[PDB]
Order: structure tokens, then C-alpha cells, then sequence
């Protein structure tokens, strides 16, 4: 009355075209995040070279006030990558925006085969728990991809009924 | 219906991001840093000796665990290489098995003529 | 798990060696699948559970003679990698003196020797020595040529007769069966004269041990270096430089 | 001095 | 025969007490502490970079100095870090004692449960990548939680 | 219905001997391993004070020469430390490695334990927290236990027994 079957999430997702997409897509963007903060440093890089060929000339004042201008700098760079590689923002939501079309298609097969054969739980043999035994007839990837991408005598005798049936359709 | 409780499922960092474990010898400690350039994206987390090593050993474990499993299941792109480190008990492959004949094809063939 | 083990796969073969202990109790091999398993455990690094699984079996399985001179060849290993020098030529010492193939026996008795040898024990190190000659064609005979090179390097400078010495190893290395050893041999020689001041014998025979085209690498690198030394030690910095550019 | 050859192109 | 039964770890937490506001309190204060880090380090670079510039006038004396001087901010900013941001102490024990009394009063309630309905399992589905799916009618989060709020 | 049974890792790891004495011998190399990286900065700390002592009875170039060596040796020193305890070093791997016979074992004796008593699912309860609770009834850990224990001190029988045993089971034909 509790039935329990499995998905092994990475083996499906091996099957989907839209998640090298998706990874796709998500390292350019990162690969675009990267240059502008490679232009921020050679940014801040000319401007340390100008205040270092100067150091030796110019007063204490004007040193200390370059050299303010470029912790600003400095500042201001740390706040673009916290902004955009940071723990909230431009790489969570861009990889949540990537994976929602995809957790939708997967999702949406497995709650569709979990409701037809009556399963109560789906767990992933892909994740953190490990199934050391899985009885292999609860295993629902190979349905939910062909979803996604779209006793000998006893089966002797049904070829045989259907080739004879299909025999004598074929003829009339 | 049944009212499913939905999980979720969601994408790794893209290889430009790294994460690893360093060993820093002057507190021998060990720091699990995610940076993308030097930058650290989330918190250091730094462990003794025997507190990285239970981490370690637990995913080790798990690791071990899931490329057995692969191997045995064997749709899974790289399995066919790791079938080699199993015990024959747990799979069958076709390459060392044969038919009455080698193989279904048929190739005697004739040459030559005859009269009436 | 034997395939697995020779091809350098050990946690494979270690899983087929106990999966023989664990799926069958009735068959024959139990003790062959043990010794195995403890090679294969010594391979991955587990000297003192191999010495300890081992002396479990050894204490009472009166097993076949030439298991339990494997048995005792894998005890000399593992204690070598514990570094118990003592232990290791015990083990060792019988399993030389069970085993009953001479290859192995050559083998063995060649090792006791180094190991004499390397602890300074001159005289059990020439009498292992002269066990491998006396082996004379029951073995390949690179463990008797490498004895008569190690017994020339264990030579008494100070007491030892030149004349005897010279004699053997004059007849050695005018032997057509010890040519593709004739480096070994020659090397050795030009050490000897190394040793009695004698430069132009030390340098003809190191010579000759280069002219062998040796095939080792390091024996032509190690008679360069010699005659570069000896260069050297004669205030002759020239000839030292283009030696030690060749060995170099 | 190639450090200093620039702020002396460098004018007013 | 086999009963088996699931909660939601986080939904729990947040209904039986105010821990989302407390977890992000703790966020931001940690985020706090990994700018300030990134603020020593950047320093760190500066004096680095300072002390590469002038070697000529210096007597390799005052370099040792200035190298020591270096060394000693550099494990200063070592030591708070792993002060901060150890495995245990300052994140993970604020984060311990913001958690631990009502992760450990729930355990203690699911135990409870189990022993009185015979539950065979109890699974944790506040992982969300483990159990993609459950059939919300093997929930107990509402028996945990009035469990919780009896006491006071 | 399903059933279910586990098995717990590390409760499983710290009931075998073999398991347990090689850790131990295993924490002892890393001791020795320890010593020895303590044996080289003993040696860069007395090479260092040398310098330091004599440092102005020496030329230009000699000074270079000896600091030259003290950064080799120090670089020296850092390459056997993270060779030796890094992330991916030798104590590490070392670490990794001990439990994989003992992980094959237990997944072939899980395997045949799934086969004989009418098990769906056999999870490890510590590899994650997804199982809060567990009925220790459906534990299959000292099972388990008693199996690796069994095969490790397995004996060869004797040739009566060996005889007994091809009779009893040669009766069905
Ligand atoms: C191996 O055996 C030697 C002598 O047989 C001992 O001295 C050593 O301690 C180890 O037990
Ligand atoms: C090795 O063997 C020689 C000759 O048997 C002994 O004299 C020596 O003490 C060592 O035991
Ligand atoms: C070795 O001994 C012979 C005589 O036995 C000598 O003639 C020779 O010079 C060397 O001393
Ligand atoms: C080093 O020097 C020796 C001297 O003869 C050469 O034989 C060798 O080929 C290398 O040039």
C-alpha cells in the first residue's frame, strides 16, 4: 500500500539536450562576469602603475589621496563581484532561471509515471543517500526519458497469434 | 491526484567557478574555499585534521558506492571502462559470447558455369 | 584475483580473493585464496595485518611445502616494509630453504646476500653469495655474475690476496658464457685498481666496461664518473670536465 | 629611468 | 505492513519559532566577517606590493621587519578567519546554538511518534535533493509541531 | 508493500579489527611523517642561524649562494608537507583506500542478503540525514557484520569432511 520507486536524476538529465543548453548558457554568463572583472583589474592595475611611477616625486597629500582613490576602486570592484558571483544574486537566480524549464519537463514526467503506478515516493539514486539494493522493477528513468524524448511458450504462441492475424488482415 | 510534495533539482557551477580543499600547514588545517577567481564566493570552511578526514572518507565512501553501481547498471557513459575493476558476477557482456557461428552472415558464394 | 594481482589491479583482486572466502567454505583453495589475499593486502600497504594473518596461518595448517615458502617469501616482504631487517632474513632464510623452484632459490639466496651485505656482515653475505655460484646453471646467471660483482665489492683491501682475486676474475671475464656481463665484471675490476692505486689498470678496465655498451645506464654513468674522479684526484680538471660531461 | 621616461613625455 | 512517514525539517523550524530572521541576521553578520577578510587581504596586497617597490633603499634590515610585520598580519588574519569560519566556533555555533535545542526537542518528538503509531521509518525531506517526491499523506510535520507548541 | 532494510557505514567500519588495526598503523606513518618534516625545519632553522651568525663575513655572492639554499630547502620542506598531508596527499589517499575491500565486501553481502530475505531497498542510514528514524528491526548491519567476520576466519575442511560434505551433496543424484 506504500509503493517506492527511483529516478537516478543524473542519468536522465544525461538524456536531456536542454541541460548541456542550460550549462551552456550558464558558462558564458559566467565567462561574461569574468572579463568585466578582468577590465575592472586592468582598470585598477594602470591605476596603481600611475601612482607607483609618481610615488617618489609628489608630496604625502596627493599619495595618500591617489591611494584612497584606489582602495575606492578596489572597493567598488569587490562589491561588483559580491554582486555578481556572490552567495545572492546574477549566478543563484540565473541558475535557477537556467534549471526551472528543465525541472519542469523532468518533474512533470515523473509526477505523470508516479500517478499512473500509484508510487508514493521517488527517491534519487543520484543523490547524497545511497541504495546499496534496488529492486530494479521500481526503476521509472528509463520511462521518464522516453517520455521526455518523444515462460517461452507462452510468447511463442502470441507471435505466432499475430502473425497469423496479421497474415490474414494483410491479404483483405 | 495525490498532492506530491515537489523537491527540487538544480544546476552545478559552471568549471570557470572552482571549489576545492587546501592544506594550510602553519594551523594544519584544512579550507574549503569556492572562489571564482581568488574571489570566495561563500564562506571558508576550515576543519581540523579528523574533522576533514570524516568528510573526506564519508564522500569517498559514497563515491565508491555510486561508480559500483554505475558499472553495474552501465548506461551511464564511462561505465563500459569501470566493468573491467567488477566482479564478473554482476554483469554479462556479449563480446566474449557467440553464436553456433560466429556470426549470421552468409558467404558462400558460386563461380563458374553450367551447361544444357 | 591471480590475473588481477599481476596486471597491478590489487583492490580487484583482493575483492576475488574474497569473494572466494565468502562464497566458498567447501572448496580446496581456501589456504591458496589466504595467501593471496595477504599479498594483496601487503601490496596496498598493510604489512602488519599481512604479518599478523600470516603467523595466524602458519601456527597450525602444516600446508604444502612450496606454500609455505611462498608464505614465508610474502612474511620476509612484509617485514622488509615494516623495516625489520631481522625478521626479513629469518623469513626469508626459510623460505630459501623450503622452496623448490631454483629460479626463486637463486633469487632468494641473492637478496639474504644484500641484505648481509647492506647490514655489514661479510661473512654471511659471501657465504649466501657463494650459495647462488654454487647454483651454477639450475638459475639465470645474472644472480651469479651480480654475486661475483658483489663479492668483489665486499673484497678486504687489507689482508685479502690481490693475486687470488686477480686470478678469479681474470677467468671469469676471459669466459665466452659471461659476455653479456662482461660490464659488470670489467666495472668491478677497475674498481679494484681504483682501490690499489693503480691508474692504469682502473682506467683500462673502466674502459673496457664502456666500451660493453653496457645497456644499464648507470653502469656507464658510474665508470664515467670514476675515470672523472680519477681525473680529478690527479689535478687533471680537464679530462675531469669532459668525463663528467659524459656521464652527466 | 624607462619608469621615468614617461611622465617625462607627460606635460603640463 | 511497513509504515513509513516524513517531515519537512525546515518548514518545522520556521513554523514553531522565528529562525528565519535569526538565520539571516546570522547571514548577513557573516557576511560581514567575509568582507572584512577580503578587506585584510587586499591590505595584506597593498603592503606586499609597497614593500616590493622600495628594496633598493632599504638595508635588508628593515625588509626583515617589514617581512615579519607582514607575516604577523597575515596570520592574524589567518587566526580570526578560522575564528569566524571554523567548523566549530562563531558561525557554526551561532548556528549550532540557533538550531540544536529545537532539531533535538524534534528528534525527541518523531521518537516519540514512532514508538506510539509504529512508524518503521521516518525520512528527512528538508534536503530537497534526496525525495523528489512524497504523497503528503505520509506527513507528520503537524503532529510535530503541536508537539513542539504544547510545551511552552 | 515495500520492504525496507539498511545498513550503518561506519558502525560496520568500527566492528572489523582488520579495519581498525590498520587506521592504527596507518596514524602511525603519519606520525613518522610528522617527525620527519620536523627533522627538515630543524635543519632550515640551523642553516638560517648559521647565515645569520656569519652573514657579515660574507661577499655578495656567497650570501646569495646560502640563501639560495635555505629557499630551496624550505621549498623542499613545503613540497614534502603537502605531498605528504594535502588535500589529495599521501595520508589522504592512504585514508581513502582502507575501506574499499571492506565496501566491496559489504555491497556483495548486502547484494545476497536483498536476494535471500525479500528486501526492495537497502539504503546506508550515514551516508546522509534523510533517515531520521529507522526501526532497528529492518537493520541489517550485524548481519552484515557476521558475514565479513565469517569469511575472514574461514578455514579449509578436511579431507573426511571434504568426502562428507561431496556425499551429502551428490544425494540428489
Ligand atoms: C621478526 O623476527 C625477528 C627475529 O626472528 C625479531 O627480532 C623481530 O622483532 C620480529 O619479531
Ligand atoms: C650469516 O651466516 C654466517 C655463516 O653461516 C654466520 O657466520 C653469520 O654470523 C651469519 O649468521
Ligand atoms: C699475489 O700473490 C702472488 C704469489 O702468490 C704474488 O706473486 C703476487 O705479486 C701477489 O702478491
Ligand atoms: C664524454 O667523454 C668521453 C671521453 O672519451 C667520451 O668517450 C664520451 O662519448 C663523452 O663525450
Amino acid at each position: 500500500t506504500t509503493r517506492i520507486g527511483y529516478i537516478d536524476m543524473e542519468y536522465i538529465l544525461e538524456n536531456v539536450s536542454d541541460y548541456k543548453e542550460a550549462k551552456s548558457q550558464l558558462e558564458l554568463k559566467a565567462q561574461k562576469w569574468k572579463q568585466e572583472i578582468e577590465a575592472k583589474k586592468l582598470n585598477i592595475n594602470s591605476l596603481k602603475e600611475g601612482l607607483k611611477t609618481e610615488k617618489a616625486l609628489l608630496t604625502k597629500e596627493l599619495i595618500e589621496e591617489r591611494e584612497t582613490e584606489i582602495k575606492f576602486q578596489e572597493n567598488e570592484m569587490l562589491d561588483y563581484q559580491q554582486k555578481q558571483f556572490g552567495a545572492d544574486g546574477n549566478l543563484m537566480r540565473q541558475k535557477a532561471a537556467l534549471a526551472k524549464p528543465i525541472q519542469d519537463q523532468v518533474f512533470t514526467a515523473v509526477q505523470d509515471i508516479a500517478e499512473a503506478k500509484n508510487y508514493d515516493f521517488i527517491f534519487d539514486k543520484s543523490s547524497d543517500l545511497t541504495m546499496l539494493f534496488s529492486n530494479k522493477r521500481f526503476d521509472i528513468s528509463d520511462q521518464v526519458i522516453r517520455i521526455l524524448n518523444r515462460p517461452a511458450m507462452a510468447d511463442r504462441q502470441k507471435a505466432l497469434d499475430e502473425r497469423r492475424a496479421a497474415r490474414e488482415k494483410l491479404i483483405e | 491526484k495525490t498532492q506530491f510534495s515537489v523537491g527540487k533539482m538544480e544546476l552545478e557551477n559552471p568549471p570557470s567557478i572552482l571549489s576545492a580543499y587546501k592544506y594550510d600547514p602553519i594551523t594544519d588545517r584544512y579550507i574549503y574555499t569556492t572562489s571564482v577567481d581568488g574571489f570566495s564566493i561563500d564562506y571558508p570552511l576550515v576543519l581540523t585534521p579528523k574533522e576533514y578526514e570524516d568528510l573526506l572518507l564519508k564522500e569517498s565512501r559514497r563515491d565508491y558506492f555510486r561508480k559500483k553501481m554505475d558499472a553495474i547498471d552501465g548506461k551511464k557513459t564511462g561505465a563500459e571502462a569501470a566493468k573491467k575493476d567488477l566482479l564478473p558476477r554482476y554483469y554479462i557482456n556479449s563480446s566474449l559470447f557467440e553464436s553456433i557461428f560466429g556470426s549470421n552472415t552468409i558467404d558462400v558464394k558460386p563461380t563458374g558455369s553450367v551447361e544444357m | 584475483g591471480k590475473a588481477r594481482y599481476y596486471d597491478q589491479r590489487f583492490i580487484p583482486a583482493l575483492e576475488a580473493f574474497n569473494y572466494i572466502l565468502y562464497k566458498y567454505p567447501n572448496s580446496s583453495n581456501i589456504y591458496t585464496a589466504k595467501i593471496w589475499r595477504e599479498k594483496t593486502n601487503m601490496r596496498l600497504g598493510n604489512d602488519a595485518i599481512v604479518v599478523k594473518n600470516i603467523n595466524q596461518l602458519l601456527k597450525k595448517t602444516d600446508l604444502n611445502k612450496q606454500t609455505f615458502s611462498d608464505a614465508n617469501a610474502l612474511l620476509a616482504e612484509a617485514f622488509l616494509n615494516l623495516e625489520e631487517r631481522d625478521s626479513a632474513v629469518a623469513k626469508l632464510r626459510i623460505a630459501e630453504q623450503f622452496s623448490r623452484i631454483n629460479e626463486d632459490r637463486a633469487r632468494y639466496k641473492f637478496i639474504l646476500g644484500q641484505m648481509y651485505q647492506e647490514v655489514g656482515n661479510k661473512d654471511s653475505a659471501t657465504y649466501y653469495y657463494d650459495g647462488v655460484i654454487h647454483m651454477n646453471r639450475k638459475a639465470d646467471r645474472k644472480y651469479m655474475m651480480h654475486a661475483y660483482a658483489k663479492k668483489a665489492q665486499m673484497y678486504d683491501y687489507e689482508k685479502g690476496n690481490d693475486t687470488i682475486f686477480l686470478k678469479t676474475y681474470n677467468k671469469l671475464v676471459a669466459d665466452r658464457e659471461n659476455r653479456p656481463y662482461y660490464d659488470v665484471l670489467f666495472y668491478e675490476m677497475g674498481v679494484f685498481y681504483d682501490k690499489k692505486k693503480d691508474k692504469e689498470n682502473a682506467l683500462k678496465f673502466y674502459n673496457k666496461s664502456l666500451g660493453r655498451k653496457s645497456k644499464d645506464p648507470y653502469l656507464m654513468a658510474s665508470a664515467y664518473r670514476n675515470i672523472g674522479n680519477m681525473y680529478f684526484k690527479n689535478t687533471d680538471y680537464t679530462m675531469a670536465a669532459k668525463y663528467y660531461d659524459s656521464t652527466l | 629611468l624607462e619608469k621615468q621616461v614617461p611622465t617625462l613625455e607627460r606635460l603640463n
